RNA sequence: GUUUAUUAAAAACACAGCACUGUGCAAACACGAAAGUGGACGUAUACGGUGUGACGCCUGCCCGGUGCCGGAAGGUUAAU
C-alpha cells in the first residue's frame, strides 16, 4: 500500500515520502484523517509537481499558528468553579470540555478535542496541569486551579 | 412475619404465608400502571422456547424507576406496596416538586422515610449515588451495570452486592452469587439491602399456588418415551445414561459460559 | 452532662485543612451546649507502628462535655471522613481541663 | 441480503466432501463486512456491507471510482 | 389433581417439597440460514436443566471404570 504524506508523522518520515504501509493504517487512520494520499499514479505527479511545494507552503499556515496557541497560554491562572467538600471532596468531576470552557472564555477559543489531561478526573480542588495538543510537534501547559464553587 | 398455617385442609398443611401489615391495602397509584401481557413462554414464531409458562392470574406492570435520576429533590416514602411483578416490595414515593414513582424497598426502610438521590446525597439506605462517592464495603443493591442505564445487580428480594475494592475507574464487586465482577466506577447503587428478606422463607404448600404464578407442571425427564427425551425409554425404570438437556447437552457440572466479551470484568468466577 | 474525651489521628497529608475540621467540629460541639475544655493540635506526629502502610500522622486532642447524640453524629463524621484515620471516644467522669503532659 | 455490493459476490452452493467422499450440500458464504469509508468528495462517510475482496478493490480504485458504478448499477448505497 | 377421545384410570403422571448443576444479563437456554423474539420489561431469595417426590427418621462405602471438572510442564499434534 503505497502512500503519500500530506505532513510529517513521527514513525515512518516527513511530508513527501512514498511509504509502503499496511492498509489499515493507511485506509482508517492517514486518509479520513486527511494526513495523507494514497499514492496513486495521478496523485504522484498531482502531488510530485505541485502538493510536493504547495503543501510546503500549507504546512507553514498551521506551523505559524503553533506558536501563537502556547505563547498567549502562558497566563495559567485557569480557575474553574466546582462544586466540592472538605479536604476536597468532589461532587461533579472535571471533564475535558469543562477544561475547554474557561480557557475558551480567556485566550484560544479552544475545542474539546484539545484538552490533553495527565488525570482527567481531578478530583481534589487545587491547582491542576492541563496539556495541549493544538499541534503534534508543540504542546500547550497550564497548570489550572480548580476552585471549589 | 412468617406463619405456619393451621392443617384444615390437606393443602394447606405446610402453606406458610409472609404476612406483612406494612403492604398497604389499596388499588395502586394507577398512572404508573401498565399492561403486561402474559406470553406462556412463546415467542413471536409461537413456539414454545421456554417451557413450563403459562396460565396464572393476570398482572399488570408497576413501572419502577431502576434508573433514578431525580438528584437533589429529596423524596418521601409515601406507602409500601405488594408487586405482583416481581420478588421484593415497592414503594410508591414523592418528590418535592410532586411527580411520585416506584423504587424498590431497601430492608431498612418504612412508610414516610426520606431518601435522596444525587452524589451529594447522604448515606442512609435509600440513597442511590455513584459508586466512586460511596464507602468500600458497605453493602448496596440495584447495581447499574453500565452508567445510567439502570440497575441490573441484586435487584431480588433478600440479595445486596458488597463494594470489596475501588481502584481507579473500576470497582470490584462481590456479587450475591459469590462472583467478585468489575464495574465502571460511575455506576449509581442504592444503599443497603432489599425488603423482603423472608420470601425465601414462604412455601407454596400446594399444587395449585404453582399454577397461580404461571407456572406449568414440569415433567421429569425419564418419564417420557426416546423420541421425546434422551432420558426416555425403559422396560419400568432404566437411566443408564448421562443427565442432559431435551437438546442433549450435559447438564450435570458441563459449563456453559461462552461469552469472551466480558472476561475482562470477571475478577474471580463463582465458587 | 456527659464527659467526654476525643482524640483523632489524621492523616499527615491532610494536615493542611486540620483546622478547618476543629473548628466546625468545636462549632458542631458548641451548637449542643458543648462544654469545650481544651483543644489541643498536636501537629505531625510519628507513629509507634506503621498503620495504613505510613508512618506520620496528625493528632488532635479535645476534652468536651456535651449531650451524647450530637457525639455520635461526630462519630459518624470521622467514620467516614478519610482525612482522619482513627478516632477516640472516651467517657470520662469530670471536665478535665488541664493540659496534658504531652502537650508540651 | 448478502451481497457484496461491490463485486457482486452472491453465496454459491456446493459440497461438503468425506474422506470417504460422501457428498452433503452446503453453502460458500462470502466475507462480508460492513465498513465505512471517506468519501472525501463529500467529505463524509458512507457505509457499505462490502466483502473483503472489494475492499481491496477501493484500494485499488479509488472510493469515488467505485461509487460511479453503483450510481451507474443504479443500486442505492 | 392428570392420562391412553374409542378394550388400561392405577402403584402410572403431576405435585408442594428436597438436592445437584448451569446461568453476571446483550444471562444460560430455545425458536430461528438470519434479523430477531421468548427469556423478562425479569437480574442469583432470579432463571434454566436434571433427579427424587409431603411430612418423620434418615440418607453408609467405593473416583477403579465411565462421564464431568481442573491443572500445562512435557509428550503428541492439525491446517499453517
Ligand atoms: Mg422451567
Ligand atoms: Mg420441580
Ligand atoms: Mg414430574
Ligand atoms: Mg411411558
Ligand atoms: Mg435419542
Ligand atoms: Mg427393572
Ligand atoms: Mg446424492
Ligand atoms: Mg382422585
Ligand atoms: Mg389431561
Ligand atoms: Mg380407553
Ligand atoms: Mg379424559
Ligand atoms: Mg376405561
Ligand atoms: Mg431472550
Ligand atoms: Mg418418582
Ligand atoms: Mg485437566
Amino acid at each position: 500500500m503505497q502512500v503519500i504524506l500530506l505532513d510529517k508523522v513521527a514513525n515512518l518520515g516527513s511530508l513527501g515520502d512514498q511509504v509502503n504501509v499496511k492498509a489499515g493504517y493507511a485506509r482508517n487512520f492517514l486518509v479520513p484523517q486527511g494526513k495523507a494520499v494514497p499514492a496513486t499514479k495521478k496523485n504522484i505527479e498531482f502531488f510530485e509537481a505541485r502538493r510536493a511545494e504547495l503543501e510546503a507552503k500549507l504546512a507553514e499556515v498551521l506551523a505559524a499558528a503553533n506558536a501563537r496557541a502556547e505563547k498567549i497560554n502562558a497566563l495559567e491562572t485557569v480557575t474553574i468553579a466546582s462544586k466540592a467538600g472538605d479536604e476536597g471532596k468532589l461532587f461533579g468531576s472535571i471533564g475535558t470540555r469543562d477544561i475547554a470552557d474557561a480557557v475558551t472564555a480567556a485566550g484560544v477559543e479552544v475545542a474539546k478535542s484539545e484538552v490533553r489531561l495527565p488525570n482527567g478526573v481531578l478530583r481534589t480542588t487545587g491547582e491542576h496541569e492541563v496539556s495541549f495538543q493544538v499541534h503534534s510537534e508543540v504542546f500547550a501547559k497550564v497548570i489550572v486551579n480548580v476552585v471549589a464553587e | 412475619a412468617v406463619v405456619k398455617c393451621k392443617p384444615t385442609s390437606p393443602g394447606r398443611r405446610h402453606v406458610v404465608k409472609v404476612v406483612n401489615p406494612e403492604l398497604h391495602k389499596g388499588k395502586p397509584f394507577a398512572p404508573l400502571l401498565e399492561k403486561n401481557s402474559k406470553s406462556g413462554g412463546r415467542n413471536n414464531n409461537g413456539r414454545i422456547t421456554t417451557r413450563h409458562i403459562g396460565g396464572g392470574h393476570k398482572q399488570a406492570y408497576r413501572i419502577v424507576d431502576f434508573k433514578r435520576n431525580k438528584d437533589g429533590i429529596p423524596a418521601v416514602v409515601e406507602r409500601l406496596e405488594y408487586d405482583p411483578n416481581r420478588s421484593a416490595n415497592i414503594a410508591l414515593v414523592l418528590y418535592k416538586d410532586g411527580e411520585r414513582r416506584y423504587i424498590l424497598a431497601p430492608k431498612g426502610l418504612k412508610a414516610g422515610d426520606q431518601i435522596q438521590s444525587g452524589v451529594d446525597a447522604a448515606i442512609k439506605p435509600g440513597n442511590t449515588l455513584p459508586m466512586r462517592n460511596i464507602p468500600v464495603g458497605s453493602t448496596v443493591h440495584n447495581v447499574e451495570m453500565k452508567p445510567g442505564k439502570g440497575g441490573q445487580l441484586a435487584r431480588s428480594a433478600g440479595t445486596y452486592v458488597q463494594i470489596v475494592a475501588r481502584d481507579g475507574a473500576y470497582v470490584t464487586l462481590r456479587l450475591r452469587s459469590g462472583e467478585m465482577r468489575k464495574v465502571e466506577a460511575d455506576c449509581r447503587a442504592t444503599l443497603g439491602e432489599v425488603g423482603n428478606a423472608e420470601h425465601m422463607l414462604r412455601v407454596l404448600g400446594k399444587a395449585g399456588a404453582a399454577r397461580w404464578r404461571g407456572v406449568r407442571p414440569t415433567v421429569r425427564g425419564t418419564a417420557m418415551n426416546p423420541v421425546d427425551h434422551p432420558h426416555g425409554g425403559g422396560e419400568g425404570r432404566n437411566f443408564g445414561k448421562h443427565p442432559v438437556t431435551p437438546w442433549g447437552v450435559q447438564t450435570k457440572g458441563k459449563k456453559t459460559r461462552s461469552n469472551k466479551r466480558t472476561d475482562k470484568f470477571i475478577v474471580r468466577r463463582r465458587s | 452532662m456527659r464527659h467526654y474525651e476525643i482524640v483523632f489521628m489524621v492523616h499527615p497529608d491532610q494536615s493542611e485543612q486540620v483546622p478547618g475540621m476543629i473548628e466546625r467540629y468545636t462549632a458542631a460541639i458548641t451548637g449542643a451546649e458543648g462544654k469545650i475544655h481544651r483543644l489541643e493540635d498536636w501537629g505531625r506526629r510519628q507513629l509507634a507502628y506503621p498503620i495504613n502502610k505510613l508512618h506520620k500522622a496528625h493528632y488532635v486532642l479535645m476534652n468536651v462535655e456535651a449531650p451524647q447524640e450530637v457525639i455520635d453524629e461526630l462519630e459518624t463524621t470521622f467514620r467516614f471522613n478519610d482525612a482522619v484515620i482513627r478516632s477516640m471516644v472516651m467517657r470520662t467522669k469530670h471536665a478535665v481541663t488541664e493540659a496534658s503532659p504531652m502537650v508540651k | 441480503s448478502r451481497v457484496c455490493q461491490v463485486t457482486g459476490k452472491r453465496p454459491v452452493t456446493g459440497n461438503n466432501r468425506s474422506h470417504a467422499l460422501n457428498a452433503t450440500k452446503r453453502r460458500f458464504l462470502p466475507n462480508l463486512h460492513s465498513h465505512r469509508f471517506w468519501v472525501e468528495s463529500e467529505k463524509r462517510f458512507v457505509t457499505l456491507r462490502v466483502s473483503a475482496k472489494g475492499m481491496r478493490v477501493i484500494d485499488k480504485k479509488g472510493i469515488d471510482t467505485v461509487l460511479a458504478e453503483l450510481r451507474a448499477r443504479g443500486e442505492k448505497y
